């Protein structure tokens, strides 16, 4: 879609100031609490649950990484999670939420409304390659 | 609908978080502001509608106290907030679908200050609150 | 919530159509099942499931014998359908994002065959009938 | 998007048999009395709203001469209904059921489910292309 270079810079940042192996794991946790029929797919403490919170980050940054192609990058994605996993598409955005949720409460005060809305126009562009 | 579980969650919750609720409404309505830009439209009249403003930071003080009232009255908010669903539906006529986001902006910010104490157990109940506090203002519109 | 308006319209609109029921379900679920190809998977387990198929039929019977339920417990449709809200939430899992797919599809059919009963005064109350009906199912998720 | 002859030949056949002015007035009358806050843009006998219904109808029309464009044969719309009249997006949504609805009835046991299909993706795609 159209990225100002503001957009690109900020979404870089963040992804490069982010720990996926803390980020990924909180947000799926919260997601299936808040949540709990996506509990179905699969919880703090839960490895599997830590795991595809993991992976989910490093699909992220796949999109990141080439932010222009970002509905032809999640092809394989979209029908893995779609014809084999079943997943109810409405889903991916309850996701969505909580990784915003969750890099809010790293964030802190850094966490800007317009960091908020690179990052939600980000993952909004990516839920739609994933239901596409 | 809200269990005791859920209306003894929201209480708690905002026992602690209430004292810095004039902060909690100013950062939520900037961030619906600028993330959601179809929103500006209902604060036209206002002269300065950029973050941090005075209109904003004024009317942050309104919403939040609407939300307090929403807690005293979590056992019927549909009662409880009758007056103000009537008031969005016709004199201020807001378009019902704006609510889930606004209530979305307030998690966010609930979260950039009190990460400690927004767990995801204060989450769920506190969303859940919240959708019910939606409901309730979408009560009059049809 | 539903008005006293809203629940003569129900009724008197139920009263009408009921005996078209079994086609409805039927009609209801077929179109469901080609409009939004998600939804297929919670019957998997049927053989047949290509419209009027035996197996589509048997159930539209059951979904509008929730209907007519409803209808009856129009009320109080949390009590009155708990037993089937915590069966799609339990047993059954079914996302509750689909309970608005289904409401929509009623309403197509109760259009295509009653046209001249499904006034848009039915239909207002018909949808917040439905939709109440869909908050009723999603009351056991969390 | 991927339209199949299929889907082409079915939107081609609904709309060479739907008269405007029965149907456009109709949708539009329906979505004011079942979603009331979009009475607030302008019930039954209303001429100004029987005109709009009709505009919307030669609207769809336009994306129905062009399929493959759909996207960009709404911009001047898109803009028109947000920039200047403030229409909230999720109204898009809400009139397009109404059409649907509409249609059903005026179709009868002709509105086949395939039919519904072949018209809710066509809908689906002019809403997004005016909420672009
Ligand atoms: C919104 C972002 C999403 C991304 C980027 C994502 C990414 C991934 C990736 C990278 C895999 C590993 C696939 C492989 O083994 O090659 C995967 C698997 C899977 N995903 Fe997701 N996913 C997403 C959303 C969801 C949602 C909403 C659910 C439902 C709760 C879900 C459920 C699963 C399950 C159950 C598996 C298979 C088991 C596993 O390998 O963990 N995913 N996902
Ligand atoms: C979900 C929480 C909501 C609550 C608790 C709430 C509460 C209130 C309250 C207490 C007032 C003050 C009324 C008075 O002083 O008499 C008000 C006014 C107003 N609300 Fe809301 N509101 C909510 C959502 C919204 C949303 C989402 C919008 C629009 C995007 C909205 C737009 C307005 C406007 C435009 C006014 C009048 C502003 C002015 O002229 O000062 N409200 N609201
Ligand atoms: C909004 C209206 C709904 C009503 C009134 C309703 C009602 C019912 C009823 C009465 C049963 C039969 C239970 C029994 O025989 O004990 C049932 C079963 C079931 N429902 Fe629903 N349901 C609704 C929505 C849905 C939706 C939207 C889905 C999924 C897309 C769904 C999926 C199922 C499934 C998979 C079963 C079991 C089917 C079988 O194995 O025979 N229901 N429902
Ligand atoms: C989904 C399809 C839609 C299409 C294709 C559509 C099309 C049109 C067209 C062709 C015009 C005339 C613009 C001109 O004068 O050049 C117009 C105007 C307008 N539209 Fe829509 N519209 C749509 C949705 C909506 C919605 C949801 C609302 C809100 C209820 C709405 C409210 C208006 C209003 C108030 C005007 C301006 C006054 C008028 O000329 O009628 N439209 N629309």
């Amino acid at each position: 879609v159209e990225w100002t270079d503001k957009e690109r810079s900020i979404i870089s940042d963040i992804f490069s100031h982010m720990d996926y192996d803390d980020i990924g794991p909180k947000a799926l946790s919260r997601c299936l609490v808040v949540y709990p029929w996506t509990q179905r797919y699969f919880i703090m403490s839960n490895a599997n649950v830590a795991a595809h919170g993991i992976k989910v980050l490093h699909g992220l940054d796949r999109g990141m990484k080439n932010m222009d192609n970002i509905a032809d990058a999640y092809t394989d994605l979209s029908t893995l999670h779609s014809e084999k996993l079943h997943v109810d598409p409405d889903n991916f955005k309850l996701l969505s939420d909580c990784i915003t949720i969750v890099l809010a409460a790293k964030m802190g005060h850094a966490f800007t409304a317009e960091t908020q809305g690179a990052f939600q126009k980000f993952l909004a562009a990516v839920v739609s390659a994933l239901g596409k | 609908s809200l269990s005791d579980k859920d209306k003894a969650a929201v209480r708690a919750l905002w026992s602690k978080i209430g004292k810095s609720s004039d902060a909690i409404g100013n950062d939520a309505l900037s961030r619906m502001i600028v993330v959601y830009p179809q929103t500006k439209i209902y604060f036209s009249h206002w002269p300065d509608v950029t973050p941090g403003s005075p209109n904003i930071k004024a009317h942050g003080k309104k919403v939040m106290g609407g939300i307090a009232l929403a807690v005293s009255k979590i056992d019927d908010l549909k009662t409880g907030l009758m007056e103000l669903s009537e008031q969005h539906a016709y004199k201020l006529r807001v378009d019902p679908s704006n609510f889930k986001i606004l209530n979305h902006c307030i998690l966010v910010v609930i979260s950039t200050m009190f990460p400690k104490e927004f767990t995801p157990e204060a989450h769920v109940s506190l969303d859940k609150f919240l959708s019910g506090v939606a409901l309730a203002l979408a009560e009059r519109y049809r």
